RNA sequence: GUAUGAGUAGCGAAAGAAGGGUGAGAAUCCCUUCCACCGAAUAUCUAAGGUUUCCUGAGGAAGGCUCGUCCGCUCAGGGUUAGUCGGGACCUAAGCCGAGGCCGAUAGGCGUAGGCGAUGGACAACAGGUAGAGAUUCCUGUACCAGUGCUAAUUGUUUAACCGAUGGGGUGACACAGAAGGAUAGGGAAUCGCACGAAUGGAAAUGUGCGUCCAAGCAGUGAGUGUGAGAAGUAGGCAAAUCCGCUUCUCGCGAAGCAUGAGCUGUGAUGGGGAACGGAAGUUCCUGAUUUCACGCUGUCAAGAAAAGCCUCUAGGAAGAGUAGUACUGCCCGUACCGCAAACCGACACAGGUAGAUGAGGAGAGAAUCCUAAGGUGAGCGAGAGAACUCUCGUUAAGGAACUCGGCAAAAUGACCCCGUAACUUCGGGAGAAGGGGUGCUCUAUUAGGGUGCAAGCCCGAGAGAGCCGCAGUGAAUAGGCCCAGGCGACUGUUUAGCAAAAACACAGGUCUCUGCAAAACCGUAAGGUGACGUAUAGGGGCUGACGCCUGCCCGG
RNA sequence: ACCCAUGUCCAGGAUGAAGGUAAGGUAAUACUUACUGGAGGUCCGAACCCACGCACGUUGAAAAGUGCGGGGAUGAGGUGUG
């Protein structure tokens, strides 16, 4: 279940700054662990994983007129590879 | 001083879902806020 | 003994305490050491209900042997302690098994003696034997109701009875109150007083010691309001304005006897105090 | 819903000014410079709490007590990276739940095993960089804990290398106070280096300013502090023990050895940081901790958590075992921001309250006080007239409590040293009694003398003289008014949160009384508990209220 | 409010209890003087806690505060967490 486990990537500047030292910004399942992170990037790019990170973010609140709700909680996975292995690209 | 001095420990452990579904008494209660239709029972 | 302070300022004009002279070791044993939580007169149900009790210094339970079951073993008294869970001293005993226990300390118990229990103990201060087997006349501590349970009777400072007869399978006893009283035979008892005879003749001195004894403040009833005591109220300072002094319950406080009419003890009781 | 008061009260403690700039528009935003405020805080961290308030870019409807081009406001995008930090998968305390069980009109109450539960215990990473927003997290280096496999050696096979409890034992594991030391943070001098070397009379140096470094880990050491060692034998430690405990002998002690142990030296470092992109100096000495050694020592009585984890012991299991080097592996939650505050509690951007770690200098006993450093701020209405009255302050002729319920308030005293000090006294006190004097600067003076040091040098600074100036020398600020007599309560303490602080409560002490332990008394229907893991030198209740001398008569009700 | 367990806080200075040692003193004790020692619901005094007096506020800055003074401040202490 590596294709539900890793849902998007984190396209931003932050991100981008931060792919040419080879780390790779993805959003999660909320449930999901470090190990399956590294494990199923490993299966679904063939790359090899050195070192797994991953934060939790709480859902922001917005607002259309009258109408409140916290967007969606995220977690946010900063996958980094060895560096004789091959690029992930985007 | 003043008199709400939070914590959310004690929020709970007093006024929390377990405690209530803990006893008899509050049970009721929340089956009295279901009863008005509350979006927050607890 | 005892030691006056001098009066160097009011908390100390009458303070006398002990010097602590019978006591060897300050590190008791252990092995032995149990824990105690205060309690404040609180229940059960979390509700005050003895009261004048509450916030003193922290102690630890001292396991102390009252049943002699070790028969025949002799246990030389290696020390003797403070306990702050009793009035009395308590001295330690390695017996020859290894064992180690604590016992009440008896007046003239000096460390390096040698102790006994049973049949086979000659009457020395320290060594415990039934009733049956006790000379009449003989000073006595620590005594039991009930064979097998612990002495539970003579047990505090400076403190003894004395044997007066047999009738049969029970024995009489004057209690340190007077009291005569019919005892089993096979309930066992310590020979000698109590090594702590000069505890009743401290001052406290201040109150905050006994504070840290863990007692509270006693308030009178005369002050109190009439919801609170049938003694409270009055437009100043008001006499007993009753038939009798009462306590916060009714229930008169002077001469009236409170111990139950019908009791199963009453038998065994040979002479009230 | 709209008036009235009414364009009124108020705009919520405080120092701003000008120049430039932006902009449709500026007291209010941005920049600069001077100025001022806090500085045991108005600084730096961080809990709890709040939960996006953080950053960036736009914006000015409403909010902001004015304004606004700005914001903790509105929109939109982003931002919180952990084997080692903290909490869990580790432990337990008070307490809570509670299989069965005991109680009980029901409902349920109690409660064993057992399990949850930190504010405590255990537990392995440090230093730098990070120009929009995180950092012991990321990156760079150097490591540590636990485990795994791969190699290379070594060892073991059933009188069994090894592991070793779900059991046993030791440690863990501990109060309060006091004192002296060692070291170190820190602070400061010269020294060294870099720049300057000067506006207004003077100085090319006894000149001015700035700085004068670096961990964890590894190896070694060590102020020192604790502690006696071996052999035998075991009525004990639910069974067992080679361990603990006990006993008996031998050798006995400012001598080792064994535990800990702050710090120190070398590495780490042919790195990092740093004052002119690069990269200088980094020595010596004084003082010196409230930190650490360390509850280590000494003393006292009020006699000062548990469990796990560690070490060992067998019960057991045992054909695989550990050693080195390698490479790999190491989960979940939190991590933004505020955090004496405009983000928490207070309806407010409220003169209130809010736990702890740090918390510098001169003078100083000092975290006092005045001024200040690093660092933060200039407090969300202003300007200008300087009038009565109100408030907060400052000074006042002569008198000096005549005021007044009353010396309410205010004024006065105030600090260090020296002289000297009453009645009374429970012999401790009264007592800082009172009442009086002296305090500055200069020279004798690197001082007599001390502390430190191998010495050079560096700190503390005792009297004395001899002089100088002022109205005045703790020249500022901070810092007791005293005495006589008396009532009450002995005292310290407590009390009507938000009118009463007291002569009321309590207090130690006295006395009566009850209570034989499944105590009495109390809570509860009962179980069950407190009492009390106590035992009449103890426990409950009533009264009195230190101490001294005493406490009388009446038992008819 | 009372309590339970567990933590933590209290700048600096002063006084100088018991005890102990030594000299004197004695037949020996007493006893005296010194030194040491470090006790206390002890003293002074910030932080911390409280709230005695007065003034101001009194459609408050505040639904109990502010300012100037005031009491305690190693203990019957203050406070945090649960
Ligand atoms: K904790
Ligand atoms: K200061
Ligand atoms: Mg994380
Ligand atoms: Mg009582
Ligand atoms: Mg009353
Ligand atoms: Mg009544
Ligand atoms: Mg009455
Ligand atoms: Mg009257
Ligand atoms: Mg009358
Ligand atoms: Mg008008
Ligand atoms: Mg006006
Ligand atoms: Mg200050
Ligand atoms: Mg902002
Ligand atoms: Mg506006
Ligand atoms: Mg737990
Ligand atoms: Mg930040
Ligand atoms: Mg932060
Ligand atoms: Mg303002
Ligand atoms: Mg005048
Ligand atoms: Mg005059
Ligand atoms: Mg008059
Ligand atoms: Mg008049
Ligand atoms: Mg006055
Ligand atoms: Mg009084
Ligand atoms: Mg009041
Ligand atoms: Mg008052
Ligand atoms: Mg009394
Ligand atoms: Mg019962
Ligand atoms: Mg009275
Ligand atoms: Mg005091
Ligand atoms: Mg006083
Ligand atoms: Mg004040
Ligand atoms: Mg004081
Ligand atoms: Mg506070
Ligand atoms: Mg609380």
């Amino acid at each position: 279940d590596a294709r539900d486990i890793i849902k998007r990537p984190v396209v931003t500047e932050e991100s981008t700054s931060i792919l040419d030292d080879k780390k790779y910004t993805f959003e999660v399942d909320t449930r999901a662990t470090k190990t399956q992170v590294k494990y199923a990037v490993e299966e679904i790019f063939d790359v090899k994983v050195a070192k797994v990170n991953v934060m939790n973010y709480k859902g922001k609140l917005k607002r259309m007129g009258r109408y409140a709700g916290y967007t969606n909680k995220r977690r946010k996975a900063i996958v980094t590879v060895t560096a004789d292995s091959k690029e992930i690209q985007f | 001083k003043r008199t709400y001095q939070p914590s959310k420990r004690k929020r709970k452990k007093v006024h929390g879902f377990r405690t209530r579904m803990s006893t008899k008494n509050g049970r009721r209660v929340l089956a009295s806020r279901r009863r008005k239709g509350r979006k927050v029972l607890s | 003994a005892i030691k006056k302070y001098k009066p160097t300022t009011n908390g100390r004009r009458h303070m006398t305490s002990s010097d602590f002279a019978e006591i060897t070791t300050s590190t008791p044993e252990k092995s032995l050491l149990r824990p105690l939580k205060k309690k404040a007169g609180r229940n059960n149900q979390g509700k005050l209900t003895v009261r004048h009790h509450g916030g003193g210094h922290k102690r630890q339970y001292r396991v102390i042997d009252f049943k002699r079951n070790k028969d025949g073993i002799p246990g030389r008294v290696a020390t003797i302690e403070y306990d702050p869970n009793r009035s009395a001293n308590i001295a330690l005993i390695n017996y020859a098994d290894g064992e180690k226990r604590y016992i009440i300390a008896a007046k003239g118990l000096e460390v390096g003696q040698t102790i006994y229990s049973g049949a086979e103990a000659d009457i020395k201060v320290g060594n415990a034997l039934e009733l049956k087997d006790i000379p009449v006349g003989t000073v006595i501590h620590n005594i039991e109701m009930k064979p097998g349970k612990g002495g539970q009777l003579v047990r505090s400072a400076g403190t003894s009875a004395q044997v007066l007869g047999k009738e049969g399978k029970y024995v009489l006893i004057r209690l340190n109150s007077g009291e005569v009283r019919m005892i089993l035979a096979t309930c066992r008892a310590t020979i000698g007083q109590v090594g702590n005879e000069q505890h009743e003749l401290i001052n406290i001195g201040k109150a905050g010691r006994s504070r840290w004894m863990g007692k509270r403040p006693t308030v009178r009833g005369s002050v109190m309001n009439p919801n609170d005591h049938p003694h409270g109220g009055g437009e100043g300072k008001a006499p007993i304005g009753r038939k009798s002094p009462m306590s916060p319950w009714g229930k008169p406080t002077l001469g009236y006897k409170t111990r139950k009419k019908n009791n199963n003890s009453d038998k065994f009781i040979v002479r009230r105090r």
